[PDB]
């Protein structure tokens, strides 16, 4: 009649939590990408600018 | 089996035993039952002073005889702690003592409950699971006991490759609070962690007690890709590299930075932001240095 | 003895910890890979500005 049972749901309640954790962590790393390419297409904007100005440089 | 241990003040404590074990062992046997260490003990049957290892058989000891306890006044080892009042205590300790084991004495004498007491040796204040020989605590050292107020409380936080760290933090205290602290712990800028209770992400500008953040609690921390500031730098190549910074980052801060990127020793870098040379001392900030700023690194030759 | 009512249902929404595990590593090099575009794309912003110099430059000799 042992019940290292509850050594096992004890071992899955931490297993469970960290789980949430790292869904945590890949939220977070989902923002991270969304503020990279907004970080990306501002300067692409910025090249953007330079270019017309050659593109100009005549007229 | 079943013996009998008899103080002069007539107290009979009472455990189970087998005949093969020694003194020695038997002592351990006491300290857990009423609370008296093994270098305070000096046990005594029939006039046969008891010497710590010959077997019990040895001695001729059987079961439901009693033994005579005599207690030391004092052991091997005492510390002392100084109170903010000025006022300083004697403890009697062992270096397997743990710092818990510590407070449980000062409470002891002096009712002041462990939950409250915060203990500093050498500026550095000292965590509950260790012990007095890990922080190097030797005979007749002096420990600083300072109590926690406006309902203070240790807590934890924990990242995902393992590291439990323990801060020392009051309800007051803000998510933003509790990140610096973080960062004057671990380095990592509070712009990277996020923090998780129970499963609410923690908002920058609410308080522990606005989340019920209770003693001994315990934080998850998830670390970013990135901060809020990146600045770019060129490479001996030519090449642009990216690099999460801050702007109380020092010039050093900087530099060792590149080193993790691009393997150059900092003694070896000069780094030159429209035309003006960055000193060492000095924060990003102090140059006006902004978001997506570009710097250029060229060698020093020594 | 019902503890068996949760060890076995445990596994199952843990079978969901290595999709995590999976996602997190690709959101990573999306981040990288966005994060080299933008090095990229610096890197193009100078040299059109080194030919806006040049160009000034020698129309002013």
């Amino acid at each position: 009649q042992m019940d290292e049972m509850k050594q096992t749901i004890a071992k899955q309640e931490e297993d469970l939590e960290t789980m949430t954790i790292l869904r945590a962590q890949m939220e977070v790393y989902c923002s991270d990408f969304h503020a990279e390419r907004a970080a990306r297409e501002k300067i692409h904007e910025e090249k953007e600018q330079l270019a017309l100005q050659l593109a100009v440089l005549l007229k | 089996m079943q013996i009998f241990v008899k103080t002069l003040t007539g107290k009979t404590i009472t455990l189970e035993v087998e005949p093969s074990d020694t003194i020695e062992n038997v002592k351990a046997k006491i300290q857990d039952k009423e609370g008296i260490p093994p270098d305070q003990q000096r046990l005594i049957f029939a006039g046969k002073q008891l010497e710590d290892g010959r077997t019990l058989s040895d001695y001729n000891i059987q079961k439901e005889s009693t033994l005579h306890l005599v207690l030391r006044l004092r052991g091997g080892m005492q510390i002392f702690v100084k109170t903010l009042t000025g006022k300083t205590i004697t403890l009697e300790v062992e270096p397997s003592d743990t710092i818990e084991n510590v407070k449980a004495k000062i409470q002891d004498k002096e009712g002041i409950p462990p939950d409250q007491q915060r203990l500093i040796f050498a500026g550095k204040q000292l965590e509950d699971g260790r012990t007095l020989s890990d922080y190097n605590i030797q005979k007749e050292s002096t420990l600083h006991l300072v109590l926690r107020l406006r309902g203070g409380m240790q807590i934890f936080v924990k990242t995902l490759t393992g590291k439990t760290i323990t801060l020392e933090v009051e309800p007051s205290d803000t998510i933003e609070n509790v990140k610096a602290k973080i960062q004057d712990k671990e380095g990592i800028p509070p712009d990277q962690q996020r923090l998780i209770f129970a499963g609410k992400q923690l908002e920058d500008g609410r308080t522990l007690s606005d989340y019920n953040i209770q003693k001994e609690s315990t934080l998850h921390l998830v670390l970013r890709l990135r901060g809020g500031m990146q600045i770019f730098v060129k490479t001996l190549t030519g090449k642009t590299i990216t690099l999460e910074v801050e702007p109380s980052d020092t010039i050093e801060n900087v530099k060792a930075k590149i080193q993790d990127k691009e393997g150059i020793p900092p003694d070896q870098q000069r780094l030159i932001f429209a035309g003006k040379q960055l000193e060492d001392g000095r924060t990003l900030s102090d140059y006006n240095i902004q978001k997506e700023s570009t710097l250029h690194l060229v060698l020093r030759l020594r």
